[PDB]
RNA sequence: GCCUGUUUACCAAAAACAUCACCUCUAGCAUCACCAGUAUUAGAGGCACCGCCUGCCCAGUGACACGUUUAACGGCCGCGGUACCGUGCAAAGGUAGCAUAAUCACUUGUUCCUUAAAUAGGGACCUGUAUGAAUGGCUCCACGAGGGUUCAGCUGUCUCUUACUUUUAACCAGUGAAAUUGACCUGCCCGUGAAGAGGCGGGCAUAACACAGCAAGACGAGAAGACCCUAUGGAGCUUUAAUUUAUUAAUGCAAACACCUGCAUUAAAAAUUUCGGUUGGGGCGACCUCGGAGCAGAACCCAACCUCCGAGCAGUACAUGCUAAGACUUCACCAGUCAAAGCGAACCUCAAUUGAUCCAAUAACUUGACCAACGGAACAAGUUACCCUAGGGAUAACAGCGCAAUCCUAUUCUAGAGUCCAUAUCAACAAUAGGGUUUACGACCUCGAUGUUGGAUCAGGACAUCCCGAUGGUGCAGCCGCUAUUAAAGGUUCGUUUGUUCAACGAUUAAAGUCCUACGUGAUCUGAGUUCAGACCGGAGUAAUCCAGGUCGGUUUCUAUCUACUUUAAUUCCUCCCUGUACGAAAGGACAAGAGAAAUAAGG
RNA sequence: ACCCCUAUACCUUCUGCAUAAUGAAUUAACUAGAAAUAACUUUGCAAGGAGAGCCAAAGCUAAGACCCCCGAAACCAGACGAGCUACCUAAGAACAGCUAAAAGAGCACACCCGUCUAUGUAGCAAAAUAGUGGGAAGAUUUAUAGGUAGAGGCGACAAACCUACCGAGCCUGGUGAUAGCUGGUUGUCCAAGAUAGAAUCUUAGUUCAACUUUAAAUUUGCCCACAGAACCCUCUAAAUCCCCUUGUAAAUUUAACUGUUAGUCCAAAGAGGAACAGCUCUUUGGACACUAGGAAAAAACCUUGUAGAGAGAGUAAAAAAUUUAACACCCAUAGUAGGCCUAAAAGCAGCCACCAAUUAAGAAAGCGUUCAAGCUCAACACAAAAAUCCCAAACAUAUA
């Protein structure tokens, strides 16, 4: 299979683990700002 | 696909196929316009070849055929050959393709290609597949020895499905499925017309040769600016109905149809089926002829032959209003034959006279009766008549509380009125 | 339709990189065109191969290019060059290591 | 093509945050690395295999002492994903010939020069 | 096909071979055939009684002659003008006859008869540029286990099977094999995997053994597959493949005075040997050596039946002489490259631009192959289905498997059809998904065999539903319909031609569904088709022989060891009535409820 | 004993076999590595050695130690075969009955043959049985003896038949034919060991390279700091080469060889195909053709490898997560039915203007009207489905 495929090519398991580990983690603002004055 | 076409026109001299009405230059010009229609290719070379036996397999004689194949093979720029011979038989197509080394197209195949490439309809695609079913000698330009011995030989005492058996089975199955799908599409097209038939709209089919101005005439009659006539051949692909108003204030459907062509199996073109059935179910037929075209007589003969082959009702053949369009191109024109309306679609010269003429024709054909009827006011009889019948005129008697309405009403509507408001 | 193109690689290029001790006659680099031009103590063969004319250390430098006045194409290129422009080329030099020789006492006449 | 990886130099430029996190002062750097192979050389390039053999880390989880010098550091950079590197600490200084036989490398990375095997 | 006969003993009995008859060719002669014969004879052949005939052509090949010959091999047309008026070419332009043929395909040609219906049969055609005249053409009497069609009758062929007798069978007694067998303590489902699991993973099931049946599986037994490919493996046959004429027959020259011997030449007959490789299986096509540029961006090197360009020289010089360190090197070798210094002198361009050894020519120096299959056999082609052997699942055909180009299905898009109106029903340009029914493509299991079209029999399963059930919408007035949701319990016809699956047609039905199951099922059956052996026609070839052309014929094995299995509340139509009612202008025309009849299926 | 847990017979072949690829019922016996050159080891003697010959610039002499089995269709020579069959020669025999009449005539026995069906298919039979059928006074059938012999015979050509298997008989011999092809190749134990290509009637093989093994000599081998390696081309990658240090211990050369030169997936750069294939072809690397654990089963993914015993211990990789569409309410006068246009087309059929008043409203943003009329808007106010039967059981909360 070419590097560029019409379908989402299956990633090597280590690459999948790398992506899952390097997923974006948003900043948790401790107390939710919605119910602060 | 950026093809290069050699237009080979068999000029039939003596015997059947000799065209007294038209000339070879006109026919080759027609073929050139046909091929230009497809937007993909154009004529790179044109050869008019005399032939005295057009009905034989090779069309041309031995010497002429050798001469043609000599040029076709010598010139490499040609990608295909268009044979202006209406329809080729399968053996003729096979022999010519094998000899010339390139695909050979006839008028039938070229028109199928027009429909498929321009009007990308399922009807056209299925028709092209149906006509393309005969498939052998895949590698043209060369005769390939094959040596098919020993393929699928008997294993113990018998053999499985051999070639030319599998081909036959696939051919039969494909023909059956294409026919069934075409039948389904025909049923759906028929379904589209049920409401129109129930409402009993007077329906008029505008028929004629290509570029006679059917679309332009319908545009002039209806007043719809959306209609876009074109100078291209077979511009009015697909059949469409447009509403228009007559001087009698009646609403009438004009069925813009696909223009007809000389030397073409219209009955066997599936894309023409909508046009043919719509003219069959039409109440009146409007025959548009471009008198300016030099081939007017041949065009009229071809269209009339197609209409006759349709086996339409005798009353439908009769009273077919003939309209001579493009009269402005001819500086001074006088219609010798009676009952023909000379009009100029672009300039709208005879449109009023045509409107009156086919209004009378519709009144005769649809069976609607023009009559004066007395309706009590505040009954809603008047509103019911307004909706269900055309109302030429209204004259209310102030004292009596009634109104005399001159109305054109069908038998169905008249019966409904009598029952609903006795 | 496409025939030929089966030729193998010439195995050309640099045979002696910088800092390599090279004996007289050793081929330093083989090239099809003039990629590296001959420097001091480096000769060119008929096929543009660079060979060491002396025994020493190979050094690659960038030096201004002044072609022979009879090299018409290069002279035309120079004539078309804008003022202030100077051509540079990669030159290969062989810095001789040993001296030409020594004076030895042979006879005490 | 898969090739040898050139690690950009900025990767090995410690920041003050890293210094605070890992407890190592940029001045007065440690002299010796304790290196332990924590990953198999199988399924890794032959050059990494050869570098591991050169460093003498064939056996996993077997500490080896190496100089904290640029060349050894280059080799360790080549094979850094297979090894754990810690600074060798000498709370009692370098072992002397007298106590050379009583040394022990504690898990903390300290090479104690007295090993009595008795409670404190 | 004239007929009676003959033939592949052991798959083909035929239309094939022969055959009277006709015709061609050869031979003027005796003591072993012909023949104890002598041109009305004998031999070598073709064709095939008979009847009408057997048309034109000797240019080419052959043969005979020193031009002839087609009942020798064989052949028997075009062009321009508007059938006939002119012309080109050829040896002659296919004549008579017949004609959809046993005659390439188109083909189920088009018609009429025949049938309810006919791809069959028969009669016809402006029916054959692939008919056609002793490669014999038409007609026709008889004859044929030949191949088609058909009237009438007959019948268990079938609708639709049943009963009985015998054999077989099972049981008792005697006697007593065979292939086969790695071991087996030998289950089902799903998934996996060397791409179809009894043995592996997850589940489920599970006391033990007999006996009788069955044939779904053990890729079951059987034959080291006959299909296909490969092998510098065979053999048969044909030649116009290479090499020969040893051998015969002639001649000529010698020798001897016609014969014999020797040497040549020409034929006849033969003999020996070969029939390259790559190859998305083989074949066809293309290619085979060298150089430049990308793929391969930067030391080198890199494949492709990948993309593109080129070469097989030319020009100038005659020191384009001789020697010699050191290096490069097309990944080996062979070969090919560069070159300091020195002698002798003066004061090569070019990317490829070529070829070894042996052997020939030459006094020598030197020269010699588009040996291009280009590391080069000194010189060898076809065909095989009459085939053979060794192998190959390294490699094709069936099947499975991958994939989804092709195919099928569903959504999104809101242009356009739909009188108006995108969405009742559709729908261009496109987008997103799903399925694994087709044709492929790949070559992963199987070539010490996985038997493969259609049909019979029995069917298991899916639902993407043809009918029956329920339901929403409608361009749903009613009747018919169309469309969508849900539903797989049950059902889903009989016939004519055709091997057809299918298709068309006839008559029906509520409907006559789409698929999967090794295109389910040949250890249950049939072999009509289908590129084994025979043969004919048309065509190809000099011939052998061949043609994904037609056509007539053509051996269907297996006693069951194991697994598995062998007695598990029904649907539908129609009749009356509702009712000529609702609905509808008419035409037409319902539901629901009720009553009655049936048909099929199951069980008796 | 079983029950528990773990465990996919062996050999061969292959990229890879539990494989539903080969062989094997099993026991006993038999059944398959022959040798020169040159080297190596060990003696003897030594510028000489050797029991004439031969070798010799430390050689020579002697010894030790490496080279399989079965299998074709075939080819040729000489015998043997015509008691079967093909044809022929000699001299014999048979052919009822009926119809017809001197007949390659008809029906029909005997007799010969073998059309079609069934059975049989290790059978009664290595071609039969039952029925059915063709001929049956002739070109018939048939008994006896003889003849034609394989480069051949014979043939009403079916490449027929020639002692059951004739594209050319059978036997013996050359012959242990040959086979780049298949199969097999028998004690224990340890160790090293999977590498580019070129040429080839060659791609099923071989020779040379490369790799690999052994022994010996020597000294650098690998990793790698700067510096350095092209323009074409405007930009233009991961990298590579070279390379002191350094960490390491290997490398080169000499001598003698074999075997592998039919290969799979994965990551990456690409090419072909269709940005299909478990597809094909190159390059870098990995793994597999070796062990173990994991991803369910599992050659190629991940962890991990150097080997033994232990009823000790710390660990490596290692278990999927997701559930998703409500929505305004009120109100509308208006210069006028803005003009033209049209039979009328009046916000609302078409074009142009497209303002303006009312606190607040586009000469109206959409339906509707024959045209109107009537109803609203902006403006005021207030995802998916297939074919044997889903597929571990289940579980939301006790402190990583
Ligand atoms: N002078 C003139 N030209 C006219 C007239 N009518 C039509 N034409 C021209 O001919 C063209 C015909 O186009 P259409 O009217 O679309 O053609 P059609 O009659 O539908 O025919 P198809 O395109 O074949 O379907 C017009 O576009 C004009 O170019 C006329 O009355 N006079
Ligand atoms: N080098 C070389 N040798 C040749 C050439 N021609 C022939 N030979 C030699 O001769 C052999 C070829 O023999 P043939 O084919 O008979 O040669 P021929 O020249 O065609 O004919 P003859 O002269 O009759 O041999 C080669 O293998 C060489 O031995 C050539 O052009 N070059
Ligand atoms: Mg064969
Ligand atoms: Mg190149
Ligand atoms: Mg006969
Ligand atoms: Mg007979
Ligand atoms: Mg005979
Ligand atoms: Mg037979
Ligand atoms: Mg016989
Ligand atoms: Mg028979
Ligand atoms: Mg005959
Ligand atoms: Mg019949
Ligand atoms: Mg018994
Ligand atoms: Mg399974
Ligand atoms: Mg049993
Ligand atoms: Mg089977
Ligand atoms: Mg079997
Ligand atoms: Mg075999
Ligand atoms: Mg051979
Ligand atoms: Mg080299
Ligand atoms: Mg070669
Ligand atoms: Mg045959
Ligand atoms: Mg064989
Ligand atoms: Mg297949
Ligand atoms: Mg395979
Ligand atoms: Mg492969
Ligand atoms: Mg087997
Ligand atoms: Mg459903
Ligand atoms: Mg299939
Ligand atoms: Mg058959
Ligand atoms: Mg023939
Ligand atoms: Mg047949
Ligand atoms: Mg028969
Ligand atoms: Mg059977
Ligand atoms: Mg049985
Ligand atoms: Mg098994
Ligand atoms: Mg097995
Ligand atoms: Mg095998
Ligand atoms: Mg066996
Ligand atoms: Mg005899
Ligand atoms: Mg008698
Ligand atoms: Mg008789
Ligand atoms: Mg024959
Ligand atoms: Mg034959
Ligand atoms: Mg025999
Ligand atoms: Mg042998
Ligand atoms: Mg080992
Ligand atoms: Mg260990
Ligand atoms: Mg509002």
């Amino acid at each position: 299979s070419k590097a560029v495929t019409r379908h989402r090519r299956v990633m090597h398991f280590q690459r999948q683990k790398l992506m899952a580990v390097t997923e974006y983690i948003p900043p948790k603002p401790a107390i939710h700002p919605s119910c602060l004055p | 696909g950026t093809q290069r076409v050699c237009l080979v026109h068999p000029d039939v001299k003596w015997g059947p196929g000799k065209s007294q009405m038209t000339r070879a230059e006109w026919q080759v010009a027609e073929a050139t316009a046909l091929v230009h229609t497809l937007d993909g290719w154009s004529v790179v070379q044109t050869m008019v070849v005399s032939t005295k036996t057009p009905d034989r397999k090779l069309i041309f004689g031995k010497g002429n055929f050798e001469h043609l194949t000599e040029k076709i093979r010598g010139s490499p720029d040609i990608t295909c050959v268009f044979l202006n011979v209406e329809r080729m038989a399968a053996p003729t197509k096979k022999e010519l393709e094998a000899a010339w080394g390139v695909e050979v197209f006839d008028r039938f195949t070229v028109v199928l290609h027009i429909f498929r490439c321009n009007a990308r309809t399922k009807e056209a695609r299925l028709q092209v597949a149906l006509a393309e079913m005969p498939l052998h000698r895949s590698n043209l330009k060369r005769d390939v020895a094959h040596l098919y011995r020993g393929v699928g030989s008997r294993y113990i005492m018998g053999s499985g499905e051999s070639f030319m058996q599998l081909q036959q089975r696939l051919l039969r199955e494909k023909e059956a499925k294409i026919r069934k799908a075409l039948d389904r599409l025909r049923k759906k097209r028929h379904l589209l017309r049920r409401q129109r038939t129930r409402r009993e709209f007077p329906v008029i089919s505008v028929v004629g040769y290509t570029n006679c101005g059917k679309t332009t005439l319908i545009k002039a009659l209806t007043g719809d600016a959306a209609i876009q006539p074109r100078d291209q051949l077979f511009a009015t692909l697909d059949v469409t109905a447009h509403a228009g108003t007559l001087p009698s204030r009646m609403t009438v459907l004009y069925v813009d149809t696909i223009g007809f062509l000389s030397q073409l199996p219209h009955g066997l073109i599936e894309s023409f089926s909508a046009t043919l059935e719509d003219v069959a179910h039409s109440d009146l037929i409007l025959h548009v002829r471009d008198v300016s075209h030099p081939e007017a007589e041949l065009q009229k003969c071809s269209v009339l032959s197609t209409l006759r082959g349709l086996q339409l009702p005798a009353p439908l053949l009769d009273s077919m209003v003939e309209v001579h369009n493009k009269v402005d191109l001819v500086p001074g024109y006088s219609p010798t034959e009676p009952n023909v309306v000379p009009v100029s679609a672009l300039r709208g010269h005879g449109l009023q006279e045509l409107k009156a003429e086919l209004d009378a024709a519709v009144l005769k054909a649809t069976g609607r009766q023009i009559l004066t009827l007395r309706v009590r006011l505040a009954g809603a009889q008047l509103s019911w008549l307004y909706k269900e019948a055309t109302v030429q005129e209204v004259d209310v008697i102030p004292e009596d509380g009634a109104a005399d309405v001159r109305v054109i009403i069908s038998n169905s509507a008249y019966g409904k009125f009598r029952k609903l408001f006795p | 339709k496409n025939l030929g193109g089966k030729s193998s690689g010439r195995r050309q290029g640099i045979k002696k990189m910088e800092g390599h001790y090279v004996h007289a006659g050793n081929i330093i680099a083989t090239q099809r065109h003039f990629r590296w031009h001959p420097g001091a103590h480096v000769g060119v063969g008929k096929n543009k191969c660079l060979y060491a004319l002396e025994e020493g250390i190979v050094r690659y430098t960038k030096e201004v290019y002044v072609p022979h006045p009879r090299n018409t194409e290069a002279v035309d290129l120079i004539t078309r060059l804008p003022k202030g422009a100077v051509l540079y080329k990669t030159f290969v030099h062989v810095v001789p290591a040993k001296p030409e020789g020594t004076f030895k006492l042979v006879a005490m006449l | 093509k898969f090739t040898r990886s050139r690690i950009p130099e900025k990767v090995f430029q410690a920041s003050p945050e890293d210094h605070e996190k890992y407890g190592g002062d940029p001045q007065n750097p440690h002299k010796l690395h304790i290196v332990t192979r924590i990953k198999s050389t199988r399924r890794r390039p032959y050059w990494e295999k050869d570098i591991i053999k050169m460093l003498g880390l064939e056996k996993a989880h077997t500490p080896q002492v190496h100089k904290n010098i640029p060349s050894v550091n280059a080799k360790l950079k080549v094979v850094k994903h297979l090894i754990r590197i810690k600074p060798l600490k000498l709370p009692q200084g370098l072992p002397a010939e007298e106590n050379m036989s009583n040394t022990c490398l504690k898990s903390t990375g300290e090479l104690v020069v007295q090993w009595h095997l008795k409670p404190v």
